[PDB]
């Protein structure tokens, strides 16, 4: 379809018309939108042992620690011993086997979130245990592995897998547990959040989330992180760069220039944008080219492309919701709490109108340019065309 | 049997090699202007025979079937040398003098520079009671050194009693120079002085007795080979206040032999962009520049080439406009293409090429090839000096017999000797503490390329050039460049070396295994990973594969018994083959920390520099094994998984090493449980870096003391706490040119920036140009300006509650150029 | 096989031609008054030899049987070169001012 731009208007006395439905329905319960319950995961913490018995005959320790995980999930243990018991498995496991391995770890880390959100875990204990360097890379690999396990499969067929952003991941309703790990740590230690984001993005590249044929010149190396930390603690090092730093500036400006072009290939531009945007988000003022940005509108182009990724992610979430009524991902929704096939009356009054305003919101403050049009306008048009030919069916 | 005759002929070949190299060095001294063409042709043929017999003897050395081949080749080359013998028997003023006579109102931008030279010497002429001083002017090739001296000279002559210009050539005659000095002082009493023939000494005595009770201002220029100037300085050895001297030279190692003071040395720089443009438009253009508006970009790009050298621009402008701009926008581009490879083959331009070749001829031997080697690399790019050093060593350009030198420091000395001869610009500082890379002037680079191509020294394939030699067989050095079209490689069998510059044509058109003999292989920047044929190459020395997408390398690397370099940065390989201990000779191993080294590294006894050794999942024997091989000079270490008493074991095993010059250890966010406080460091050490910032020491290391390791010039240290006595202890150290300290607890805990003080001593910092303090308050009211005489930048932290305090005593101009600083302030 | 010796002797011919023109140009500078007649005779003879060598190399280059012809001719001209060699070693104001 050549569906024209969804021109709408989101004002007062219309915000709560759909958000009130979003305030109590199954989706959007643990999310947010741009315009701005223990039983659900308890049942999965019980069903963790569905198919494990089937292929025991090699696999026995999987069932053995599945039993231990279920035991720790329901039992109440004082915080100074619960963390040690649960790290017994976190600090022993190394590696059809591996799918079950991460599920043990993924559900293990949610226990800390479950007890911390229940005020069972003191904030000081969490702050003392998050300084451990091992768990930062551990969680960095677990997040990306679990995501590429389930949402990558649905995004690839959706055509939106090309616009997956590393930093823009906490918004997922399943991954509603990372808000605490991010906020508490960053308002307690800013450097460590940037460190873990850097590790996570490096793991994302090495694991094929943003593949390339060229080596990572900013990630997977200790020299880089040492230099970035030194810059973050020295506000006047860009003025007089030293050794190993001229090359970083050269490479970053090559990346920025390559992004700024229009007729070169798209995949490398998206990859460079991913790495660079992560770079500023975790390290402010690294690319303060106050002369080129003024003549290039680059700074605003950052918000344009980031909001494009945001709206495309939300569109993918809406698609995975509407087709469900398992694309929600493995170990995401149990069989009993599943959503059947029959259509529900509240969707006709809160879905077409909601996606109508969503597109209008992103198409109300985005600049239009030949470089941006192939990065923002064309994906928006293709998403609109695909999303306006599947709602009635 | 058969081996004895060849084993006997080899050293006869070697004796002939020595004799030929001697005569070749002798014949290459003369400029190619007084040398007859017959001797030159014979010399070229001799040079070709020199290469052939070197190749034969090297083949013998590496190989020892083949003996028959060696014997046949040896007899053949003997017949060739014989036959070349009888052919030879059978058939048998200063260019810059004119410049000195140039119209004064023809020099643009001179007066301000002249004033700077005048008031740096006459400021003491006010109260002309000061002891005499000399002002030395340095530079490269020709950029105003003699003229500037004359402008100053012709200005201040009323306020003296004597004075004269005297020139000294490449090879002076001391009596002539002294007679010139005598003649210029007085032309009446010494009118016929050039006829008097006493000696070098009585006329020195006469010149001394003449200059008693007089202020003169004698100026001597073009002094080369400092040993010559030690004679003149004896003429100037009596006290004479208010008198002064000027010296001009292209050697910056002779200027410190004058005036004994670095503030008197006058480094002088090329003209600025606009001044050079004004000069350029003064010659060609009559009075206006707004007419062309179409070749303005061409003039920009031309002036960029010459850079700032008043000479180059004067010559090019004279060439460009004989009478009213006889050329426009077509042959301007033809000239631009011609420069870089073939511009000098023209008329009225050969005048300056002698002025540039002066320095090349003054070079000793064993340095002409080193300078000529620079013609390989492209027009405008920084050249890492380590690459040059290793390539020189592998080529055979560096050699000695002293056995007290590791043959690498020798190459570094050669590079520094090139630098101080004012021929290559050094720029930047590397991670080892020395010059990072070098750059050569565009005119000089193109001029030397032609000189190298006059023989078969190198061969370059360039699209602007697009030219080939007539004899494909006699090719030794190749430099593939942007050209990717005519890549014939059939008749180059004895190829000494090959390198490729940023080309994707490599591999798919190139066939390197066909080069049966090959000495170095350089593959910077290529995107080819098909290395499976280097086992066939057995003469290889240098193998560079930085950034080459090499995923894996053949198992039979061990066969390359001769080898000196492996650079493996930026490669995709993550594990070295076990067949690397089999290597017997090596001096450098450039590896990244990701790769895993096989056991047995202790057998690489000759290893000279190691870079980025990764220590992850390492056992005790491997850690101890590095200590048996003690020849390292640079070592870089990082690790993630052995932080135990193995750390102390390695820390003790390092002390076995007695030749380190640099060290650096990288570790993430941890206390350094590696260095023990009861441990002797190596006697020699300069760098001792610690680039990690998340890491820290609990206390200042005890072994850091002015007594031991007295040669340090770099720290990059970081500690958890800080003390007011640690800074004082650091002030006891002799050199410590570079300073940097980080206060970990300040940036990690709630700690207040305290104000440490140096209580003991007076200065404690004789020479520390750079000083950096992060999380540590270095208030500049710590001592009067007579503490750190040379300190260009200083960093510290200033809390805002100290604004009202009285300990902030800045505002006075310290001795060094310390008026530019932006201190990081905290509320 | 056979062509190899001819090919590797040709470059010797070019080299010695270059030397012979070097000598001839050197001697041709001085006017024919300060030149001793022995040098004149030797120079004339070497000039003729140089013509002969140039003809031989030109015939080879235009042509490529005749290989044996030019091989004989080349060894033959080298023989006169050798004979002419040792003979040389065996025996040794301004007009417009008025
Ligand atoms: N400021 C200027 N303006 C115009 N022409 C200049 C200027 N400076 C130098 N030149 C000319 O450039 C040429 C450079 O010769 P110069 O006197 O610099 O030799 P030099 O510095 O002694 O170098 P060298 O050591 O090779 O003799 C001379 O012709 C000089 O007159």
């Amino acid at each position: 379809v050549n569906f024209p731009f969804p021109k709408k208007m989101i004002t007062e006395s219309n915000s709560k018309d759909i958000r009130e439905y979003l305030a109590s329905t199954f989706p959007f319960e643990q999310q947010s939108t741009i315009l701005d319950q223990l039983k659900f995961r308890q049942e999965n913490l019980a069903e963790l042992k569905d198919q494990i018995i089937l292929s025991l005959g090699n696999w026995q320790k999987l069932l053995d620690y599945t039993n231990k995980l279920d035991e720790l999930s329901n039992t109440k243990i004082s915080p100074e011993e619960f963390i040690e018991e649960i790290q017994k498995v976190l600090y022993k496991v190394k590696l059809l086997y591996s799918q079950f391995n991460l599920s043990i770890q993924d559900f293990a880390l949610q226990i800390i979130h479950s007890k911390y959100k229940s005020n069972q875990i003191s904030q000081n204990d969490l702050l003392k245990l998050i300084t451990e360097d091992e768990m930062l890379k551990i969680l960095a690999k677990t997040k990306v592995l679990t995501y590429k396990m389930k949402y990558f499969d649905s995004a690839s067929k959706m055509g939106i897998n090309k616009y997956i952003s590393t930093e823009m991941m906490d918004l997922d309703w399943q991954f509603s547990h990372y808000k605490t790990f991010n906020d508490a740590l960053k308002k307690n230690k800013a450097s460590d959040s940037s460190y873990l984001g850097w590790l996570t993005h490096g793991y994302s590249i090495k694991y094929g989330l943003s593949p390339n044929n060229e080596r990572s010149m900013f990630f997977q190396d200790g020299a880089k992180y040492a230099e970035l930390y030194a810059f973050s603690k020295s506000p006047h090092r860009k003025i007089i760069p030293g050794e190993h730093l001229k090359d970083l500036l050269a490479k970053i400006n090559k990346s920025k220039g390559i992004f700024l072009d229009q007729n070169a290939l798209l995949d490398k531009r998206i990859y460079a944008f991913h790495e660079l945007n992560t770079l500023e988000t975790h390290f402010p003022g690294i690319t303060s080219s106050f002369t080129d940005d003024l003549k290039s509108n680059y700074r605003k182009k950052m918000e344009s492309v980031s909001l494009t990724c945001q709206v495309l992610q939300e569109i993918g979430n809406i698609h995975r919701f509407i087709e469900s009524k398992t694309e929600y991902g493995l170990f995401s929704i149990p069989k009993i709490f599943s959503i059947p096939i029959d259509y529900k009356h509240g969707e006709k009054e809160n879905l077409v109108s909601y996606v109508d305003f969503l597109y209008s919101t992103a198409h109300e403050r985005i600049l239009q340019d030949n470089s941006i049009n192939q990065l923002c306008l064309d994906p928006l048009q293709e998403s609109l065309n695909r999303i306006k030919s599947n709602i009635p069916v | 049997t058969l081996e004895k005759k060849v084993r006997k002929g080899i050293e006869s070949l070697i004796t002939e090699l020595k004799l030929m190299q001697a005569v070749l060095s002798k014949v290459s001294k003369v400029p190619a202007d007084q040398l007859d063409e017959g001797v030159k042709i014979w010399a070229g043929n001799v040079k070709e025979l020199s290469y052939q017999m070197e190749d034969i003897v090297d083949a013998f050395m590496v190989r020892v079937k083949d003996l028959h081949r060696i014997s046949a080749a040896l007899e053949e080359v003997v017949l060739q040398a014989k036959q070349l013998a009888e052919l030879r028997q059978r058939y048998e003023v200063d260019p810059r003098m004119m410049a000195l006579y140039t119209d004064v109102t023809e020099l643009v931008g001179i007066e301000e520079t002249r004033d700077k030279l005048i008031n740096m010497l006459t400021e003491g002429d006010d109260w002309s009671k000061h002891p005499l001083k000399t002002i030395s002017i340095v530079g490269f090739g020709g950029l105003g050194k003699t003229t500037l001296a004359k402008a100053a000279y012709d200005k201040i002559k009323v306020q003296f009693d004597c004075g004269a210009f005297v020139s000294v050539s490449r090879n002076p005659e001391m009596k002539k120079v002294l007679k010139d000095i005598l003649y210029g002082l007085d032309k009446v009493k010494y009118e016929n002085i050039h006829n008097a023939a006493r000696d070098e000494k009585y006329l020195i005595d006469d010149i001394i007795e003449f200059l008693n009770d007089k202020r003169y201002l004698i100026v001597i220029d073009d002094i080369w080979n400092e040993k010559a100037w030690e004679l003149i300085k004896c003429a100037f050895s009596k006290k004479s206040p208010g008198s002064r001297l000027i010296t001009t030279t292209r050697n910056v190692s002779v200027s410190e032999a004058c005036c004994s003071s670095e503030d008197d040395i006058y480094r002088m720089e090329p003209l600025s962009n606009d001044v050079s443009r004004t000069l350029f438009c003064k010659r060609i253009f009559s009075q206006e520049e707004g007419c062309p508006q179409e070749l303005l970009k061409v003039s920009e790009e031309i002036l960029k080439k010459c850079g700032g050298v008043p000479l180059a621009i004067i010559t090019i402008a004279s060439l460009l406009a004989n009478k009213g701009h006889i050329k426009a926008k077509d042959e301007w581009y033809a000239l631009l293409s011609s420069i870089g490879h073939g511009l000098t083959k023209n008329r009225s331009l050969e005048q300056m090429k002698k002025i540039l070749l002066f320095s090349y001829y003054d070079l000793p031997s064993y340095l002409k090839p080193c300078l000529l080697y620079l013609s390989i690399f492209p027009e405008d790019r920084e050249i890492r000096r380590a690459r040059l050093i290793w390539r020189w060593i592998s080529e055979g350009f560096v050699y000695s017999e002293k056995q007290d030198i590791s043959l690498y420091e020798l190459g570094d000395s050669y590079f520094n000797e090139l630098v101080n001869r004012s021929m290559i610009q050094p720029i930047g500082i590397d991670d080892e503490g020395k010059v990072k890379a070098c750059r050569v002037h565009d005119m000089v680079l193109d001029l030397i390329c032609s000189l190298s191509s006059e023989e078969n020294f190198v061969t370059i394939l360039d699209d602007p050039r697009r030219k080939m030699p007539n004899s494909e067989s006699k090719v030794r050095r190749l430099s593939i460049q942007n050209s990717k079209i005519d890549v014939d490689t059939t008749r180059m069998e004895h190829m000494r070396s090959v390198t490729v510059f940023s080309d994707n044509v490599v591999g798919k058109v190139l066939d390197i295994s066909r080069f049966k003999v090959l000495r170095v292989l350089d593959l910077e920047g290529c995107h080819v990973s098909d290395v499976g044929y280097v086992g066939n190459l057995l003469h290889l020395r240098y193998l560079g594969l930085k950034g080459t997408h090499v995923k894996d390398l053949p198992m039979e690397i061990g066969k390359l018994q001769f080898l000196l370099t492996l650079d493996l940065r930026g490669t995709k390989i993550e594990v070295l083959p076990w067949s690397v201990v089999q290597l017997r000779r090596l001096m450098c191993l450039y590896v990244d920390y990701g790769m895993k080294l096989p056991s047995g590294i202790g057998n690489l006894t000759f290893l000279e520099v190691l870079d980025d050794l990764g220590l992850s999942d390492v056992d005790l024997d491997f850690v101890k094994e590095l200590g048996r091989l003690t020849k390292l000079r640079v070592l870089r270490l990082d690790f993630h998984g052995f932080d135990q008493s193995m750390g102390k074991a390695l820390e003790e095993s390092i002390s076995n090493m007695y030749k380190l010059d640099s060290l650096d250890v990288f570790v993430n966010r941890g206390l350094i449980n590696c260095l023990s406080e009861h441990w002797v460091p190596p006697p020699r050490l300069c760098r001792l870096a610690f680039p990690s910032k998340r890491s820290w020491f609990k206390t200042l290391p005890s072994w850091i003391n002015p007594s031991s390791l007295p040669l340090l010039s770099y720290l990059d240290i970081t500690l958890f706490e800080v003390r007011s006595e640690d800074i004082q202890l650091l002030g006891t150290l002799p050199a410590l040119v570079y300073l940097e300290i980080w206060n970990y607890s300040v940036f990690e805990e709630a700690h207040e920036v305290e104000a440490p003080v140096l209580s003991s001593g007076a200065a404690l910092f004789p020479c520390a140009t750079e000083c950096r303090f992060i999380g540590i308050g270095a208030v500049p009211s710590m001592f009067p300006q007579g503490a750190a005489p040379r300190l260009k930048r200083l960093w510290f932290t200033f809390p805002a509650k100290w604004i009202s305090s009285e300990n902030i005593g800045l505002g006075m101009r310290h001795l060094p150029s310390l008026q530019r600083v932006v201190v990081d302030v905290i509320s």
